[PDB]
RNA sequence: CGGGGGGAACCUGGGGAACUGAAACAUCUCAGUACCCAGAGGAGAGGAAAGAGAAAUCGACUCCCUGAGUAGCGGCGAGCG
RNA sequence: GUGGUUCGUGGAGCCAUGGGGGAAUCUGGGCGGACCACCGCCUAAGGCUAAGUACUCCGGGUGACCGAUAGCGCACCAGU
RNA sequence: CCGCAAGGGGUUGUGGCGUGCCUAUUGAAGCAUGAGCCGGCGACUCACGGUCGUGGGCGAGCUUAAGCCGUUGAGGCGGAGGCGUAGGGAAACCGAGUCCGAACAGGGCGCAAAGUCCGCGGCCGUGGACCCGAAACCGG
RNA sequence: GAGCUGGGGCUAGGAGUGAAAAGCUAACCGAGCCCGGAGAUAGCUGGUUCUCCCCGAAAUGACUUUAGGGUCAGCCUCAGG
RNA sequence: AGGUGGAGCCUGGGAGUGAGGGCGCGAGCGAUAACGUCCGCGUCCGAGCGCGGGAACAACCGAGACCGCCAGCUAAGGCCC
RNA sequence: GGGGGAUGACCCCAGGCGGUAGGGGAGCGUUCCCGAUGCCGAUGAAGGCCGACCCGCGAGGCGGCUGGAGGUAAGGGAAGU
RNA sequence: CUUGCCCGGUGCCGGAAGGUCAAGGGGAGGGGUGCAAGCCCCGAACCGAAGCCCCGGUGAACGGCGGCCGUAACUAUAACG
RNA sequence: GGACCCGGUGAAAUUGAACUGGCCGUGAAGAUGCGGCCUACCCGUGGCAGGACGAAAAGACCCCGUGGAGCUUUACUGCAGCCUGGUGUUGGCUCUUGGUCGCGGCGCGGCUGGGGGCCUAACCCUCGGAUGGGGGGACAGCGCUUGGCGGGCAGUUUGACUGGGGCGGUCGCCUCCUAAAAGGUAACGGAGGCGCCCAAAGGUCCCCUCAGGCGGGACGGAAAUCCGCCGGAGAGCGCAAGGGUAGAAGGGGGCCUGACUGCGAGGCCUGCAAGCCGAGCAGGGGCGAAAGCCGGGCCUAGUGAACCGGUGGUCCCGUGUGGAAGGGCC
């Protein structure tokens, strides 16, 4: 009543990860960007990664989310010109 | 002649005049889950659509 | 739960009175009777605490 | 969360507005001072608030809401069943 | 002096089942049904309450509608109700 | 220890009983659902009782019922 | 041969383009099955519920069972009930508000848009219930 | 001769008998036959009718004592905004 | 932005199949073997996507079959019989 | 769908129209119940037998021969079609 | 002619002193209502049956009845180890 | 002796229909009927078997229906019978030891338990010649509850996958690769981890700068321990991978526990249920002077419906009212 070997054959199950509203859309008080959850989101926009440069969102609210490390947590805010005086 | 698994009709279950129906959260809680607290904050009432036509219905009537 | 007499032991803990409890699972792995911590029962607010049970 | 039988007690769904209107055509009767208590649709006096309390008049009732009872002040009274 | 033998269907008692549903099947259901037995009648059944329920309210028994697919029974499941 | 009851062992009563103990004659004695106080009901452990519902072998009436492979299978020396 | 005449009837000599017919099938002429031929029987129905749509009678709408009236036999009275008239909640109970709670953060709802009875239908449950089909169990 | 036999009877069909293979029990008993549950259930099999108009399918995904079923989705169709 | 033009979105009733293959391509397995299977992107067939072609051949190249027998241009494919 | 429809219908062009499960709309005959101020037929009910008018159609009408008695409904209803 | 070897498990036969344990007796004690006598339950320490546990006997009762390394063996188990 | 020719009689299964040739090719892959071709008059009777996938029979061998029926054992349950405690119509007489509470003990006391005896009036049997005797006898038959054995029988069951059924494997969940570059997809396709745990890897406030290599010295000659240089961090992080990433998650020390209740705007993935995230609002703390962080962990695995019940809290229901059995809510 086991268990057997040398059969290696493991399947493996599933994921979910994304970008999520990707860069520069209707930006709504809700999971910004995703690569890993627990996550801990920003503000604004997100431009630090281990590539180089930024990532700009022309999208503006209360705030996002992160992914760990990946992506590369917000915090260069961008509200967007959309977020003046009515 | 009618009647309804008159169950669910006890547990989970009861419209409301919108032409809706809900039943209590229903995570985990009651069984096992020394789990968490917050968690805890996870039973008021879950109220699933489509599906909710089977119940409903097969309920029709009194409730 | 899964009740395992394996260093794994669920237990809970008093407010002095502040009336019930609160969840918490546990280890005899180190100190056995060793369980103490504060909170706040349906009794006003804060409390001692020990959890031993 | 259902009984190991039957039991239960009573009441109903009688309410204001309601009233003031239907019972605006409860004129036909105690609709002048007006000794309510119809007779026409419900089972278990019942007052519920919402609305205006008007036509000024006493009613033989169980009871009422908040505000309703309260309105009643705005121009009528209030009785109640059997013993209160 | 009476009985006993009948008799399509219908009546109460005596005894009394699996299928099938539950998408298995042991609980459950079909049911107290189908069948067999006894026996009354032209109708038997039943029938003036140690009853019902609770407004100090109701009252024979029976049957039709209604109460109600409600109160409720349950591997709270199919259903029964 | 079973029954019936909506009650499938249940907080589970009433009535009916398979075995064993085996009370009272009106301040008696069951009952209103474990039990208990108080209230309220009823008076058992014998009997008779037409009428109101069920059923068609029989006779009649009527048919958005049939017409000879339909209707009862069988319209006539058929349960032969 | 022209009882519907200058248009058609019937029969075919040739040539010209052509794989029958049904079920189940990825796919079928079939060599997969179904059927020899003709005539008649022979298969999505009824009831009670519920469910949407529609034809229409009052918006509070609507009727049990029965009483009476009945060539034809003529319907008419019957108001226990039941769905809408707020709902929200395990409940107490409150109530156009309510439950969680001790907090003005959400769930259900308020906001009338209002049904209800009936008729006729596409359906859904109980039904032998689209129609026949077996091996078996159980009674006498 | 545990011989063949006529005539008379006894047992019986979840039970009989059986010098015993599951044999024989009114010519196919691995549990007879007739009437009854009953038109048992039957993801399987067939079978499934007069014309015509309009559009136009899937043969994937998720869970199943579920894999040749079926729930929910996805693709169809009609009524209104 | 939109030349488009006719798909789109929500509410709601009625559904069917819930297992397909064939071809090109990009991958998996496989003896880079099979009209093998296994996932993907487009097509394809769907018992009529019926006709042309490639002899014949669903199916691959072209084609979208409302109906008009003794019209006209072409596709793909062909033009010694 | 849209431009005016008088009830028809007529004109443009847009615009398709191959289709099994399967979804929506429209029509056809079959035996019956009306006889919504309806009745034909011995110089034929009806079925039969045969056909070069009416309809996309499923059917109609109508004329010739047969055969002994029925039944038709101009319109709505029903169903063992 | 001859049926040998094993009762660790199993069936059985015997044992019954000891553990266990049902209904049950039999009381500590708690509980509900109780103005109170009372009036219902839960009740447990101990005594308590076969059975099972434990001791033995049991094979024409079920059933079972070893492995490899070395050694005279000019070569091979073997006489031995 | 049929068969054959005559006279007389005169069936039968199967069959859509048919005037049914060979070829080599083809189609669903073994064709008279489709293509090209070659032979090819119309019919018959006596024959010979090859093809018409000939006839017989909706394969018995196969698998599939959470079909059926028979036998089997340490399959599940239950009954028949059998053993068995207490109880009853199963009555008397005596011999006895045990418990117990009261007043190791003994004396007594109520209590009650074990047991040994002919009898005997039930009961049964007995008979043997009549109803009386005889034998047994409180048994037992036998009734009720207990418990036990119990395939003797009765009724159900004994999964799926499956590039044929079985044997073999395998089913959940975490990561890689496969996925063709958004997301996401089979394969019994590749390889590898998990049904833990840590009370301190918790919360913050305060400090640290890795592996390694080279050079120099104790106990040291791999491999420390210190000292001096070099360093897109290749060490570091409890666990498998993969992302991360020192600025640090990462290494110490200070106090501290929010490893919170009431909630959550608003999103991820999604047919279902789940799964997962989260500012900010309030009560109440902790850490810092404070600006702020704290609703466990660096993450993504450490898993489970709803019912069936336990228990600590409620004081919501409590089936005539007062309550409690019991129930709802946490």
């Amino acid at each position: 009543a086991h268990k057997k070997g040398v059969g290696s054959s493991k399947n493996g199950r599933d994921s979910n990860p994304k970008y999520l509203g990707v860069k520069k859309f209707g930006g709504e008080v809700v999971k910004a960007g995703n690569i890993l959850v627990r996550q801990r989101g920003t503000k604004f926009k997100a431009g630090q990664g281990v590539g180089m440069g930024r990532d700009h969102t022309l999208f503006a609210l209360s705030d996002g989310k992160v992914v760990f490390i990946n992506k590369g947590k917000g915090a260069r805010f961008i509200s967007i010109e959309a977020a003046q005086t009515e | 002649p009618k009647m309804k698994t008159h169950k669910m009709a006890k547990r989970r279950i009861k419209i409301t005049g919108t032409g809706k129906v809900m039943a209590f959260k229903s995570g985990k809680r009651h069984q096992n889950t020394g789990k968490s607290g917050d968690e805890i904050r996870g039973k008021g009432k879950g109220f699933v659509l489509a599906k909710a036509e089977w119940a409903r219905m097969k309920l029709m009537l009194p409730r | 739960a899964k009740d395992g007499p394996r260093i794994i032991v669920k237990m809970e803990s008093s407010a002095g009175t502040g009336f019930y409890y609160t969840t918490t699972k546990n280890r005899r792995n180190t100190q056995a009777k060793l369980e103490l911590k504060k909170y706040d029962p349906v009794a006003k607010k804060h409390v001692v605490f020990r959890e031993k049970k | 969360f259902k009984r190991p039988q039957k039991v239960q007690e009573e009441a109903a769904t009688i309410d204001v507005r309601e009233i003031d209107e239907n019972v605006t055509l409860l004129a036909a009767d105690d609709v002048a001072e007006d000794v309510r208590d119809v007779a026409d649709d419900a089972d278990y006096v019942k007052v519920l608030g919402a609305g205006q309390v008007r036509h000024e008049l006493t009613l033989i009732a169980d009871d009422f809401s908040e505000g309703a009872r309260e309105k009643v002040e705005g121009a009528g009274g209030s009785v109640e069943l059997t013993d209160l």
